[PDB]
């Protein structure tokens, strides 16, 4: 079918709390594709977050990011999953989760463009006091 | 209201695909598992054309099955007479970056494109010798991927502008565009009868328009990476394709869903062209893996291996006679093969 | 038949005439060393561009091409302009290019993350996984300042700024605070690690600390494009 | 006498040994990469070739020592030695300048000068190697000429003569010799320029291989120098004259045979899975 | 506005998609068979033509 990606958990929340993301695909084989989660904060770009490998050996983390966020991929239920911890209103955002553009390979290029098919509309992660 | 029209959006997605499904009754694999299959077909390198400086990015066959031209990205457009492996023209070009070359059905019209985003139009027959730019097709904001020539002076261009556009050679503008795909559209081919063409882009999904109105009829798609290569059923009711997802697929234009994924676990790279024989049995598709396989059309079965290029296939096509087939690769080789008796 | 025979030997001649423009060219093309130069919006790849186009004749939809030659070798370096944001198909067009010179704006402090993965992506691309890339670490003396004034730290954006020391193979110019040392080469390392973090023996970086004076950008450029033409050499002929 | 004679044997046999592992094993792995389907490079063809050649030219020594040794008596019909003779000139000028294209090749793809006339050979290095044969011809008619000459002049008149022929045939091998160490001394000044401009721009197995090599050619110098200089001074020969002359001849096929397996890639990664395998 | 224009565009798309005449997948089997078996003579490299004919020899 059609390849797509629906974003899912954004939602309102105080600083330092916590929040979970799900990304249901559908329409490819999860298992062969580096997963990558970008967001876009208001007024800015689309900055890459997090990624992860075919089954999880390889995991990265953007430096802002790095001790905060946790990537999960269960390849069972085809769904990325972007643990959220200690948000501050820095990360304010829409979160849409990319595939990379081909399978068994690692070289994730137009992931942070600003049109890309495989992707998805993206849930706000409101951090608002 | 933002919200509403994705939901009818959806809502319309989910209608189409249930008439799909409802259209959707018997798989081809099921009726044509009783067809007899060609077997193993093996072909050789009859003519091996060589002398392209750089890697070779296009090639497209004359209607006399006679000439071919192949761009390469040393910026070189060479004519090469396959029946007599002799190179009969070769065009210069402004901008070394070619990823597209068409062979007129006239005969006296060659094309060429690339990053330089323009069209190049060559007269092979000027009242003087020498070959000249006749016209510079401009407009497309983004790099030119395939190009063919509806007519002697009817030109339709696909970009990476993600639209693509049908032009006029002497009046040099967009007479018609072709907007829609998300991505970069790579790939074009022509019905046999011309008045629908099917382009594929890079949002993994391949369209097809009318080109004497303008907006895509249908929206097949499947793909789960960007379609890459595409062709058309000689029939003119059906288009296969290529993507970097290593699978084939056959489209049918009339029921309007997936009838076969040319699939197998050994390949993983991507595919490059795509093109049918004569008969529309045998579908030549090449790969990165250096070697080309052609795929029975009526069987997801893998007929033969045209191996002998050092480097990925990037073209890939056949005579309008079907008496042979020629793939050029990055190796800066055109090699034609022809079937063995 | 004899005009048929006479259709042949012109066809030949055609063929020879071909033939030895196409020497010609290939040995214009073996002459020719393909630079490709590679940024982002905010790096210093305009500002070369545009210094480059006068001062080496640059000849000029956005492909900027020029050809120059520097000590007696030949060059033709180019960017692509034209295109939109995605980079993933034609970028397969430049898999043969001598070199992929890569600007890095290295004082935004905040889109370093992009250029990180921009330089990964180039790197571990299948069909660039041979060319080797010109690390060109642009606007130094404004990262100079940044870190000399203060305010902003780069510890918020990257975290391992904390553990980290320079390194003892260092080369800080002769008058320059300690601290742009550590900044400076804490950006070369995190551009070098993802370089070395992945298939080695074919392609190699060639980081670069880009001063106000462009002969030393030039000369770097030039030492750097014979080294990888000296190891393809080597590599062709075997010894290696 | 008899105790350097037998030296000297042991020592001709012991490169008839090297000679044939080496050229052998050269010839073996590039035909079973040919028949595999696996890439063949041009310098790895000229390897081939020079293999080919180098073992046909040290089975022709042992040949022509198993002549002088177990037979005594085909080594006098004068007409033999001519026949040898002639065959050894040909295969030899073959092998020798086929060396010398091999690094001509290397020189004029690895080397780096900014000289006009190294540039205008660098691009057509085919070109080169091939006009190098082709001009090699005039020597080899050259050498060929000369050897008829002096043989015909000996059997109208053999120990002095065998003395100059073999000085002839080593002057004649000098020069191209000669020309090879200018090249490869060439091509490691460029290498080490390129370095130590690397160094200066920051940026173990090489110097490894590079030391051995630089050891043949002075090991080779001294070699050469000596047998020539005897053959022209030293009068200690005769019988004596054709072991010594059978192990230079047979000095350069081998050796440098070796300095080629360290060398190439292909064939260093091949050497090392053949001892890997021995035990 | 850009967006309400984008989803309307391919709403209308979809729209002019559904109203489409669809046949049976198994039609289109029987016609793919048809112009396979009707041109499998005549194609050359299905079957490989005589040598004496073949222009590429
Ligand atoms: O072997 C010769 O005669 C030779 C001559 C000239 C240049 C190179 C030559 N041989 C060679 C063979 C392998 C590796 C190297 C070197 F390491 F020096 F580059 C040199």
């Amino acid at each position: 079918m059609q390849v797509q990606l629906q974003e899912s958990g954004g939602g309102l929340v105080q600083p330092g709390g916590s929040l979970r993301l799900s990304c249901a695909a559908s329409g490819f084989t999860f298992s062969n594709y580096k997963m990558n989660w970008v967001r876009q904060a208001p007024g800015k770009g689309l900055e890459w977050v997090s990624d992860i490998s075919q089954s999880g050996a390889s995991i990265s983390y953007t430096g802002s990011v790095k001790g905060r966020f946790t990537i999960s991929r269960d390849n069972a239920k085809n769904t990325l999953y972007l643990q959220m911890n200690s948000l501050k209103p820095e990360d304010t955002a829409v979160y849409y989760c990319a595939r990379c553009p081909a399978p068994f390979t690692r070289d994730c290029f137009d992931v942070t463009s600003t049109t890309y098919a495989y992707r998805g509309q993206g849930t706000q992660v409101t951090v608002s006091s | 209201e933002l919200d509403q029209l994705r939901q009818e959006a959806e809502q319309l997605k989910n209608q189409i695909r249930d008439a799909r499904k409802a259209c959707a009754d018997a798989t081809l694999s099921q009726i044509t598992n009783n067809i007899d299959p060609v077997g193993r077909i093996q072909m050789r390198t009859r003519r091996t054309l060589r002398g392209h400086l750089a890697k070779i990015y296009a090639m497209h066959w004359g209607t006399d099955s006679r000439l071919l031209v192949s761009a390469s990205q040393d910026g070189k457009l060479i004519i090469w007479d396959s029946y007599t492996t002799n190179k009969v023209h070769a065009i210069p070009l402004r901008s070394s970056w070619v990823m597209t070359c068409a062979y007129a059905p006239s005969g006296n019209y060659v094309a060429c494109g690339g990053l330089d985003n323009i069209c190049s139009i060559y007269n092979l027959k000027t009242r003087e010798g020498n070959v000249r730019v006749s016209r510079e097709l401009a407009g497309h904001t983004g790099y030119l991927s395939c190009c063919r020539f509806l007519d002697d002076n009817q030109i339709v261009t696909s970009s990476g502008d993600t639209t693509c556009a049908l032009w006029d050679i002497e009046t040099g503008q967009q007479t018609t565009t072709f907007t829609g795909h998300t991505g970069d559209v790579m790939s074009l081919s022509l019905a046999p009868d011309t008045r629908l063409f099917v382009s594929g882009a890079c949002d993994a999904s391949a369209k097809l328009w009318d080109v004497r109105e303008g907006m895509c009829r249908q929206t097949f798609t499947g793909h789960e990476s960007d379609i890459n290569a595409i062709c058309f059923f000689p029939n003119g009711n059906a288009f296969a394709t290529g993507s970097d997802d290593a699978t084939c697929r056959l489209f049918d234009l009339r029921a309007d869903q997936e009838l076969m994924t040319y699939s197998h676990d050994n390949i993983i790279c991507g595919i490059t062209s795509v093109s049918f024989s004569k008969s529309g049995r045998l579908l030549l598709a090449g790969y990165d893996d250096f070697n080309c396989n052609v795929w029975d059309a009526l069987k997801a079965d893998r007929a033969g291996v045209l191996a002998g290029h050092d480097n990925r296939v990037s073209c890939l096509g056949v005579t309008d006679d079907g008496m042979a087939v020629a793939t050029g690769s990055w190796d800066s080789f055109l090699k034609i093969w022809n079937g063995s008796s | 038949t004899e005009d048929q025979r006479n259709e042949e030997k012109a066809q030949r001649e055609a063929n020879k005439k071909i033939e030895k423009q196409l020497q010609k060219d290939k040995q214009v093309y073996r002459a020719t060393h393909r630079l490709l130069l590679l940024g982002a919006d905010n790096s210093g790849k305009s500002t070369i561009v545009k210094q480059m186009r006068i001062l080496h004749g640059g000849s000029g939809s956005g492909i900027f091409e020029t050809k120059f030659q520097v000590d007696k070798v030949n060059f033709h370096m180019f960017d692509v302009g034209g295109q939109r944001d995605e980079r993933r198909k034609w970028i397969q067009c430049f898999n043969d290019v001598t070199a992929i010179i890569f600007v890095v704006d290295s004082s935004d402090y905040n889109r370093l993350q992009e250029a990180l993965n921009d330089f990964k992506s180039i790197w571990n691309n299948r069909w660039l996984r041979t060319i080797s890339v010109i690390l060109f670490l642009n606007k130094q003396d404004l990262l100079a300042e940044k870190v000399l004034a203060g305010k902003s730290k780069i510890e918020d954006y990257f975290p391992e700024f904390a553990r980290y020391t320079t390194p003892e193979d260092a080369t800080p110019e002769p008058g320059e605070d300690p601290r742009v040392t550590r900044a400076k080469y804490f950006i070369r390392d995190e551009f070098l690690r993802i370089s070395t973090a992945s298939g080695d023996g074919r392609h190699y970086c060639y980081p670069h600390f880009t001063c106000a004076v462009d002969t030393q950008n030039v000369k770097f450029v030039f030492d750097a494009v014979t080294d990888i033409i000296i190891k393809e050499n080597l590599k062709d002929c075997g010894l290696f | 006498g008899g105790v350097i004679k037998s030296i000297f044997t042991f020592v001709l046999i012991v490169e008839f040994i090297i000679g044939n592992l080496g050229n052998s094993f050269i010839a073996l792995v590039n035909c079973i990469d040919w028949v595999k389907g696996r890439k063949i490079s041009s310098v790895d063809r000229i390897l081939t070739a020079l293999a080919i050649s180098r073992i046909s030219l040290v089975w022709l020594i042992f040949g022509s020592w198993c002549v002088s040794v177990f037979f005594p008596a085909l080594f006098a019909t004068e007409k033999m030695f001519r026949m040898l003779t002639n065959i050894w000139t040909v295969i030899n000028h073959f092998s020798v300048w086929l060396a010398t294209g091999l690094g001509t090749f290397y020189f004029l793809k690895i080397a780096n000068f900014s000289n006009s006339i190294f540039l205008y050979l660098k691009w057509r290095v085919k070109k080169v190697v091939l006009v190098l044969l082709l001009v090699t011809s005039v020597f080899l008619f050259l050498n060929i000429a000369l050897i008829n000459i002096h043989i015909n002049a000996s059997i109208n008149g053999f120990t002095r003569f065998s003395s100059l022929i073999v000085l002839t045939s080593t002057v004649f091998i000098f020069i191209p010799f000669t020309l090879s160490l200018a090249m490869f001394l060439l091509l490691i000044f460029s290498m080490w320029k390129h370095r130590k401009k690397m160094q200066h721009t920051v940026k173990t197995k090489a110097h490894r291989g590079v030391k051995s090599v630089i050891t043949f050619f002075l090991l080779y110098a001294i070699f050469s120098l000596s047998f020539f200089i005897s053959v022209w001074t030293s009068e200690r020969l005769e019988e004596n004259l054709i072991i010594l002359s059978q192990v230079m001849g047979m000095a350069y096929p081998s050796c440098h045979s070796c300095v080629l397996i360290l060398g190439n890639k292909k064939l260093r990664q091949a050497s090392l899975s053949v001892l890997l395998w021995l035990r | 506005t850009a967006s309400i224009a984008q989803a309307r565009k391919l709403v209308e798309q979809l729209k002019m998609e559904a109203n489409i005449d669809r046949i049976k997948v198994s039609k289109a089997a029987a016609d793919l068979m048809a112009y396979c078996e009707a041109h499998a003579k005549e194609d050359p490299l299905l079957t490989p033509v005589p040598a004496s004919e073949n222009p590429f020899r």
